[PDB]
Order: structure tokens, then C-alpha cells, then sequence
């Protein structure tokens, strides 16, 4: 019991494809809008790129990378290497390495700080390394 | 055009000599506006066996519809063109 | 040697546009599915928003923000400010600052913990600050 | 003052819907490209899934999850649980817990490392835990 | 077809007896190619009141256009088919 419409109005395309209850309604309105709707799913595959831009704020996809990039901010979910940048403040995650680099570091909590290590700890410093109790 | 004489029509036939008859005019239709020439303005061509087509063009007192409809068992194709809405395509059941 | 099809069936639109080997096939099936395919790329630009929703699980894009938000979880990749929230547990990354706030903190490893500092270290605490060897 | 075009050429569909200045132009070119444009926005909702693939590099969306997954890298933005994996190196963020697990950990800075704690600190170790001044 | 006799046409009428007239031929048109049979090759059907349709088919020295246009107040529907570009659909104002 299907319906199928393909308009062209002053508003724009109103392509809906309806079952008895379900549907897949798309538009392209002349007021600058693009909408889509479904009742089950939206899939969209490709072979090399999926690039989504609003004036240099990308979400790009390659066969191996995923970028979530703007001006001066990025997440590069490469294969086996994750970077998070605000220059200059980095978090680089590797196969067997977590590095966290910055200028300053503030670490607050409320109850506990368990810092275990199954082998040695090499803390280095300069002039002060203070504590309290 | 190739629209041959279907059955169930009505024709004037002369018999111009012995063993020579001819076909002249048509006294028949299949498509007529059965309304009072103020409600509708039909200009159409029915086509095909079972008459499941229209190249219709209806102008009522309100709108103008150009249409290419089809009726089948549980399939209603169309191609509508109005002046108020636009260009359509439909498939219903 | 191109082909171009525009159907309308009981299934739905099956718009494919094929070269001799390449193609760009789209559907809108009446069983509630939307698919797309390509052989090279998919680009989709805009000017203000790209909003993708499955009943309050957004991925929104503005000229400056990127949200990856659900109920009670978000990544706000703003310009020069990155936030990661599970209330209440935060990681805020700035231009020259990395702050990590929580209730408790567990930090495990296997081999090394190099904590350098090119200037002083101000560790604070309460009643215990224990170690082992 | 609208225009509305629906072509089919050797290039492919060139569906644009223009106002006096605005517009919504879509294509499906036969050279393997899919593009879209707008002047205000793009929305695309669904009900269960939004899956975007380039040969196993997903961005999937469910009612509760958000995956940004490739081979051997993932961000699982679940409800109230965030995971970031490069096996084996994890960052798991919970409601009241931040755990960071790895093999090795390097932490650099330039000026300060404030590690406060509003209750006790339980640092554990093995053979060395050295410092400098 | 059902294309009844509109007004403003011109007709030969016989009067075959007393109180029996008949209608035979048409001496009239509404659609003609007013160019010199080298610039255009028009093959069209105007339709409807106000003549706001064409089932045109123009072949100039350059291209072939199949078309189904409409003109209204601030609505210009069409359905163009060329040989060089392809299949169109338009809505202008």
C-alpha cells in the first residue's frame, strides 16, 4: 500500500516514499535547507573520501584516517596512532605508549589517586617538589 | 499516426459498385466529456486495449491539470502537471 | 559509455549513474532504508549547520564547534578549547593548559612513568601519600 | 523568483534549487563523485543507524553509542562510559572514575604540575622511584 | 480524441435540405510555423483555453527539442528533451 511523490513547487523537491506506516522523506527547499528523514536507517558508503565542510571545519574520512579538524584543533584517529592537538598541548596514544605533553598540568580529584606501576617509576623535576599532609 | 480501427465502432460504408465497398466516416467515440462544459474542459486521448491510459488535459473553474495516468490491477501510475503546485510523479495502489 | 536510470518501483527509487566501470548508486527503499554508494568520493558542504540525529544523539557542526553529544556525554571541539564530559569527570585542554578533573584517578602501566618538568612541581595532598620499593 | 532544474547529462544529475540568491545544489556525477551544497543547513535524522564506511573505517551511530572506529582504533562514546583504544593502551572515563592504562607513560610539561587530592594518595611502585632538584 | 469545436474557427457548412444543415471541413488553425521552413521545423499541439500549453517539437539547424511547456502568471513549467544535453524539468517565474 505504497505512495510515491516527486514534486517541484516554489518550496522545492518534496520526495517522500511512504509505506502504510513507514517512510523515507527527503526535501531540498528553496530557502536554503536540506533535510532527510527515515524510519529505519541511513547508510552511506564510498571508496576514498567522505568530506563534510562548513568553511574549514572538516570531518574527513580516508581508508585509514579520521580527522575531526577545525582551525587550530584536530583529532587524527589514524591506524594505531591517536593525536589530539591544541597547539601546543598534545595527547598522543600509541600501541604501548601514552604521552601527554603541555605547558602546565592541573590534576584535581576528590577521593583517591591510585598511581600503580608494575615496574619502576622515574619522576624527574626542578627546584621544588613539595607536599602536604 | 497509426491508430487502426478497433472493434465496436460504427462506420458509414458505401458500396460503390458490385464487389467494391469502401469505408468513409466514423460515427463513434470512446472519450467524451459527460459534464456541462462549465465544470470541465476535457481534451484527452484514450489509448490501448482496455483503455487504461489518458493524455488528458482538464481545466475546471479552478486549475489546469496536464496528466498521463494509468490504471491497472493495484498500480496507478501518473504524470501530473498543475499550474498551482508543479510537476508530479506518482505510483499508488 | 554511460547509463542513467531513474526508477520508481514498489521498492523505491534506484538512482544509479554508471560509467563503463565506475558509478554512483543511490536508493530510497520503501522498507525504511536510505543507502548511497560511490567509486571515488562524497562531499557535502553547507554554510551554518550539519546536524545528524538519532533521537538525541547528535553530531552537530557549526562554523567553530564540533559536538559529538548524546545524553550525558559530549566532546566539544571548540576553537582552542577541547572538553570531554561524563558528569562529573572532565578533561579540558587549552592553548597552554591540560586539566584533568574527576572523583578518583587510577593510573596503571607496565614499565615506566617518566614525569618530567622543565620547572617546579607542586604536589599537594592529605593524610597519606605512601610508596613502596 | 525561484528556479528548479533536473538534468540528466553525460555528467549526471545536476539538481539545483535556487532562490534569488540562496540555493541547494546537489549532483551525482558519472565520474564517481557525489557532492551537495546548501546556503543554510543540512539535517539528516533517522531512527536506528547512521553508518558511514570507507572499507572498514566506520562512523556508526545508534540510539546510545557513537563509534569512530577503524582497524585497531576506536572511540566508543557510550552512555556514561567513554573508551579510547589502541590495543593495548586505554583511557576509560566513567561517572566518577578516570582510569588510564598503558605499557609506558611519558608526561612532560614546561612550568607546573599541580596534582591535588581532596583525600589520600596511594602511590605504589617497584625498585626505583627517583627524583631530582 | 475529444477535441470539440472551440469558438473563433471557420467552417464550411452545407445546407442539404430544408432544416438540415451539416458541418464538413475546417478552415482555421491556431498553431503555425511563421518562419521560413529552414530556421524551424515546428510540430506541435496547442491545447486548452488561453492556449497555455505546447506539445512542441522544434528542430532548427542546430538541435532537436522535445518540449511540454506551460505559461501562467509567474509560473513557467516545462519538460525539455534535447539531443545534446539530455532530459530537463524546470519551474521558473
Amino acid at each position: 500500500k505504497a505512495d510515491h511523490i516527486f514534486n517541484l513547487e516554489e518550496q522545492g523537491l518534496l520526495i517522500d516514499i511512504k509505506d502504510d506506516s513507514k517512510g523515507c522523506t527527503t526535501k531540498l527547499e528553496s530557502s536554503g535547507k536540506i533535510t532527510h528523514n527515515a524510519t529505519e536507517s541511513i547508510e552511506s558508503s564510498a571508496d576514498k573520501q567522505i568530506i563534510e565542510n562548513v568553511k574549514d571545519s572538516k570531518i574527513s574520512i580516508t581508508e585509514k584516517e579520521i580527522l575531526l579538524a577545525t582551525k587550530k584543533s584536530s583529532i587524527m584517529l589514524s591506524e594505531d596512532k591517536i593525536v589530539i592537538k591544541i597547539g601546543n598541548s598534545l595527547i598522543i596514544l600509541d600501541d604501548s605508549n601514552i604521552s601527554l605533553e603541555s605547558a602546565t598540568i592541573n590534576i584535581k580529584s576528590s577521593a583517591n589517586i591510585n598511581i600503580q606501576a608494575s615496574q619502576n617509576i622515574d619522576i624527574k623535576s626542578l627546584n621544588n617538589s613539595i607536599k602536604a599532609d | 499516426q497509426f491508430i487502426p480501427l478497433r472493434n465496436d465502432d460504427i462506420i458509414l460504408i458505401e458500396i460503390q459498385s458490385f464487389t467494391k465497398g469502401e469505408i468513409i466516416e466514423l460515427i463513434s467515440n470512446s472519450a467524451i466529456s459527460t459534464k456541462k462544459a462549465q465544470q470541465q474542459l476535457l481534451q484527452r486521448q484514450l489509448l490501448g486495449s482496455k483503455e487504461n491510459c489518458e493524455m488528458a488535459y482538464t481545466q475546471t473553474s479552478d486549475s489546469e491539470t496536464f496528466s498521463l495516468t494509468q490504471v491497472n490491477e493495484d498500480c496507478e501510475n501518473s504524470f501530473l502537471i498543475n499550474d498551482k503546485k508543479g510537476i508530479f510523479l506518482r505510483y499508488k495502489s
